[PDB]
RNA sequence: AAGUGUACUGAGUGCACUUGGAC
RNA sequence: CCCCACUAUGCUUAGCCCUAAACCUCAACAGUUAAUCAACAAAACUGCUCGCCAGAACACUACGAGCCACAGCUUAAAACUCAAA
RNA sequence: AUAGGUUUGGUCCUAGCCUUUCUAUUAGCUCUUAGUAAGAUUACACAUGCAAGCAUCCCCGUUCCAGUGAGUUCACCCUCUAAAUCACCAGAUCAAAAGGGACAAGCAUCAAGCACGCAGCAAUGCAGCUCAAAACGCUUAGCCUAGCCACACCCCCACGGGAAACAGCAGU
């Protein structure tokens, strides 16, 4: 609303570079935040993303069409790249399509949320050619560099987000800073997975045992135990280092809002290969269930009160592929 | 090769044995699915009993059930060792007869 | 530095002729290099750098003699190619020149570096040892090092 | 003597002169390939502490093993410049030589 | 011991080696005389023509 | 001899030697001009080989 | 006649190349 | 396929792409003619060095990567099949 | 290899595959005795019984033996020098930690690692160090067998937590 009051007005006076974070999938709101005028998507973090299968890149590039034409013209939008600031991956590419064309002149409003790295991306185009070293100018102060200006506008804030709820440390451990690797847990129904404190599911009415694939931080605990002992160990446990999030022991529990259900459904299990649905808990992750053939599964989600819980399409359907072996009776597969 | 170029492409880099039939194990276990008779590739001709078998890693083949007269069905066990039949092509498994469902050669 | 000789400058030939001076004006001019070619100028150039380095300039066998000879053969493919931009074929002779010339010098360094030395001030060379790598700069790879050099010089 | 370290003496070749009085040397051993049962130049790289920065990128030197590692990698000392790089001097005979000709004849005194 | 006897033989050796020279040197002096000769032959009939 | 360090240099000097660094920090020169290979070998043999009794001992 | 490379068209054609063809 | 007209294109400039039966299908250097040798081809070999091959097809292919700046080239597999090629 | 069969209408060459030999596991069918040797597929879970006592009390041991091969260049040599035995000391023996050297396989469609070095008493400076002679990284495997290395349910460790632990014997 602060965006649309402030900000809405200069940008309506030209090319739109909306940054949108790749795990994390403020769309359909794009007409009037910007109005009709030449816009760009980029997909941000994408070297975090595994590659379940061969060309991801290319179904990402397309899942972000097809999310645009839900939400828009192909305002209208004339390229969808991927790129990574933090590796520098595709930067380059986007330099050269940005100076190669007649339609992209004019001046460039950068625009995104804040964890998506718009600073990120800044700093990496102003370290460039395509600058001609920067000054900071009111819209708001925000930075600028001369290309005819290119404009830093302010990340618009996320509603619902666990990191607002997470601390400066529990944000840095929660946001992943390498590459993901897949953690694969084969479950039967009536059992529970607990991601850090923050993310539950409970598993059950299953006519068969499933996978599911977290994906999510490196560094943080995924913890799988009984739906009986679920409970007196998320309570025994809070905080401490078990569940390494959040941190602060029953002091920042009694603070941390109680973890509120909701109750899912799933389809058809489509084979033990290709993921039904992928349950997100905001940024922190997310996890891609696999039921077999047929089965139906019902799961009850445990998230923070204040933030949400959504069941999406797979963003890697195929990320259950890549695994290794049952470790012992326990239900995790060997990470490759 | 001269002597320099041996020294530096070292001993020679034996490729691994594919996995046989069988994925290296002798013998498997398996459920029957379906079973049919087959032709064997000409001048051979004679009808051929074969049937599409589960294994225990899961992949099913078919397998060639050797001798005359059996009662192997549907969901029904057996196990299967490795060997090609001379004149069936894409067969490479054989029941073992004497073995579980299946019932010794009825003769 | 490298200065031509002056046009009034005669051949190497008649340099060395009695009397020569004692003559026409008009004889020492169209003995002179003006009225000869570029070979004349590159030949001069390299008795002067000859007298100049080499302890011994009557002997032109001698590797000091050898690398004289090629860097005057480098200076001329320079300056042709300073003109003749589009010269494929003698972009690759000057590139070949100065690999052997490379060559040469580093020989010179093992063998006499006594001369070594003179050499490399005579004819104004500054030496320099071969790249340990020649592994391709591509786009990611100066992106990366160049992120990793500031991310060093932070932490410094 | 009772040196801590492994290789007493051992003859390389300087190949690297941008560490202060730390000098790269490079030094070679025959090595017995098990199969051809021909020898090949396997190297090492060592570094020598050189005080004085008397080594010269090519010159062939003499490495002494320190009484103990006094870095993580300076393992030895420069006992001696072997063949200063292009100034050597005919052991033998004592004169300099270039290669394989003398500067000053042996004749000379 | 063995050290003092390599240190001499290393002395008969040289000792023959300069002997060599010696000799090496007097057969080069007397044929480089000849080449001088020829050289200096060349040299005048070049600038006596250039002349 | 498989711990002696073992190092050639063609065509440093105008004469050929052998040079031996022995452990007292001493250095051996051996002459070898005009030597055939099996008296070099001979010599080297003399003045720093083990000799028989030695080999037998071991 | 065959084929290599390359490009258009829907197997041919265009340019160069080879004889792994005949005179 | 034949005849007619005409365009890319063949041409100049300035940049790109890097593939050909890019073949003398016979790698560089040195050497020899001593006793011939699968066959054909350009008589047979020796020394020395570098590069390359380890059945066929899958496959000048897929995946990844590089060059691209997106329709392509280079690198280059695996599984399954056969006792051939 | 002392080789053999197999491409063709036929011959020669190149090339793969298969046969012959000796082992080991499993299976079919079959089977008398005696001695000896060896003996879960599973680092999956375990009912049950037992496997650490001795001894005038203190001590000492239960850290060994025994087991497994999950992980994995912690194994070998040299230097130095702990602990232990020599009723005490002795140096001797034994052998830790630490330093130096050595030390498996495949993959380059793993090509760069990203601080991987040095000088200085220190501040601090120098800007270096490894790598196509394969660094870095992924995958596989106990090994070099009088025996050796590693693990001891997992979280590499084990304060702590997960949870109630036969990879000790017999057994399920
Ligand atoms: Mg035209
Ligand atoms: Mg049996
Ligand atoms: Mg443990
Ligand atoms: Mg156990
Ligand atoms: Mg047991």
């Amino acid at each position: 609303e602060q965006y649309l009051e402030l900000v809405s007005a200069a940008l309506r006076r030209s090319l739109v570079l909306y940054m949108v974070d790749l795990l994390d999938l403020l769309l359909p709101d794009l007409p009037a935040l910007v109005g009709p005028k030449q816009l760009i998507v980029l997909g941000n973090k994408v070297d975090l993303l595994p590659q379940d299968a061969p060309g991801y890149r290319q179904r990402l590039r397309e899942r972000l069409w097809e999310d645009c034409a839900r939400a828009l013209l192909l305002t209208v939008v004339r390229d969808v790249r991927l790129i990574s600031a933090k590796t520098g991956y595709g930067v380059e590419e986007l330099i050269s399509a940005l100076q190669r064309s007649w339609r992209y002149r004019g001046d460039v409003y950068l625009v995104g949320a804040t964890n998506a790295g718009k600073s990120t991306l800044f700093n990496t185009l102003l370290e460039s050619d395509y600058c001609t070293r920067a000054t900071i100018s009111p819209w708001l102060n925000l930075l600028k560099f001369p290309i005819h200006w290119f404009y830093d506008t302010p990340g618009i804030t996320k509603e619902n987000c666990i990191l607002n709820l997470l601390t400066e440390k529990e944000v840095n451990i929660v946001l992943p800073t390498q590459s993901i690797v897949p953690r694969t847990f084969v479950l039967k129904p009536g059992m529970v997975l607990f991601l850090g404190a923050i993310g539950r599911i409970d598993f059950l009415q299953g006519n068969q045992s499933a996978w599911f694939t977290v994906v999510a931080s490196n560094i943080l605990p995924v913890h799988i135990t009984s739906l009986d002992r679920a409970d007196a160990l998320y309570q025994k446990h809070a905080g401490h280092t078990l569940l390494q999030i959040p941190m602060g022991g029953k002091e920042r529990m009694a603070g941390f809002p109680p973890l509120v259900a909701e109750d899912i459904m799933l389809k058809e299990g489509l084979g033990a290969s290709e993921a039904v649905a992928d349950i997100k808990f905001s940024s922190a992750g997310w996890v891609s269930v696999t039921p077999n053939f047929k089965d139906r599964l019902h799961l009850r989600g445990y998230t923070p009160e204040g933030t949400v819980l959504t069941v999406r399409p797979p963003l890697l359907p195929y990320i259950v592929n890549i695994k290794g072996q049952r470790i012992k009776k326990s239900v995790a597969y060997k990470t490759k | 090769a001269t002597l320099n170029q041996m020294h530096r492409l070292g001993p020679p880099k034996r490729p691994p044995r594919k996995l046989g039939p069988t994925e290296g194990r002798p013998q498997l276990k398996g459920v029957v699915l379906c079973t049919f008779t087959r032709k064997p590739k000409k001048p051979n001709s004679a009808n051929r009993k074969c049937c599409r078998v589960r294994l225990s890693t899961g992949r099913e083949a078919v397998c060639f059930i050797p001798g005359e007269g059996h009662t192997l069905q549907e969901h029904q066990i057996v196990l299967v060792e490795g060997g090609r039949t001379q004149d069936l092509p894409g067969v490479k498994l054989t029941v073992v007869r004497g073995k579980y469902d299946c019932g010794h050669v009825q003769k | 530095l490298d200065d031509d000789p002056p046009p009034s400058t005669l051949l190497k030939d008649y340099q060395n002729v009695p009397g020569i001076e004692k003559v026409d004006d008009v004889v020492k001019r169209l003995l002179s290099l003006e009225m000869a070619n570029k070979k004349e100028m590159l030949k001069i150039k390299q008795e002067q750098f000859m007298k100049k380095i080499v302890a011994n300039p009557e002997d032109t066998r001698s590797l000091e003699a050898r690398i004289i000879a090629l860097s005057v053969k480098i200076r001329s493919y320079e300056e042709h190619l300073e003109k003749h931009r589009k010269d494929k074929a003698h972009k690759r002779y000057l590139l070949m020149s100065i690999d052997q010339r490379k060559k040469m010098l580093k020989n010179l360094r093992n063998t006499n570096y006594d001369v070594f030395e003179k050499i490399c001030w005579g004819l104004g060379i500054e030496y320099t040892f071969p790249p340990l790598y020649y592994r391709r700069a591509h786009r990611r790879f100066v992106t990366k090092k160049a992120l990793c050099i500031r991310v060093f010089q932070e932490t410094q | 003597v009772r040196s801590s370290v492994h290789a007493r003496w051992i003859v390389g070749k300087v190949i690297g002169t941008k560490m202060q009085k730390t000098a790269k040397v490079r030094v070679t051993r025959l090595v017995l390939d098990p199969y051809l049962l021909k020898y090949f130049n396997k190297r090492k790289t060592y570094f020598a502490h050189d005080a004085l920065q008397q080594c010269t990128v090519g010159d062939i030197v003499l490495l002494r093993a320190l009484p103990v590692p006094r870095a993580k990698h300076v393992k030895h000392e420069l006992a001696e410049i072997v063949f200063k790089v292009g100034k050597v001097i005919d052991p033998v005979t004592g004169k300099p030589c270039a290669g394989t000709t003398y500067l000053e004849s042996p004749l000379s005194s | 011991e063995l050290m003092a006897w390599n240190q001499a033989e290393n002395r008969r050796l040289h000792e023959l080696r300069i002997a060599r020279l010696r000799q090496e040197e007097r057969e080069q002096e007397q044929r480089q005389a000849l080449e001088q000769a020829r050289k200096a032959e060349e040299v005048q009939a070049w600038a006596q023509r250039k002349e | 001899n498989p711990w002696v360090q073992i190092m050639m240099f063609k065509n440093m000097t105008p004469s050929p030697f052998l040079r031996f660094y022995l452990d007292s920090g001493e250095q051996v020169l051996v002459d070898v001009e005009t030597k055939s290979n099996k008296e070099i070998m001979e010599h080297i043999r003399k003045i720093l080989g083990k000799n028989e009794e030695t080999l037998r001992e071991e």
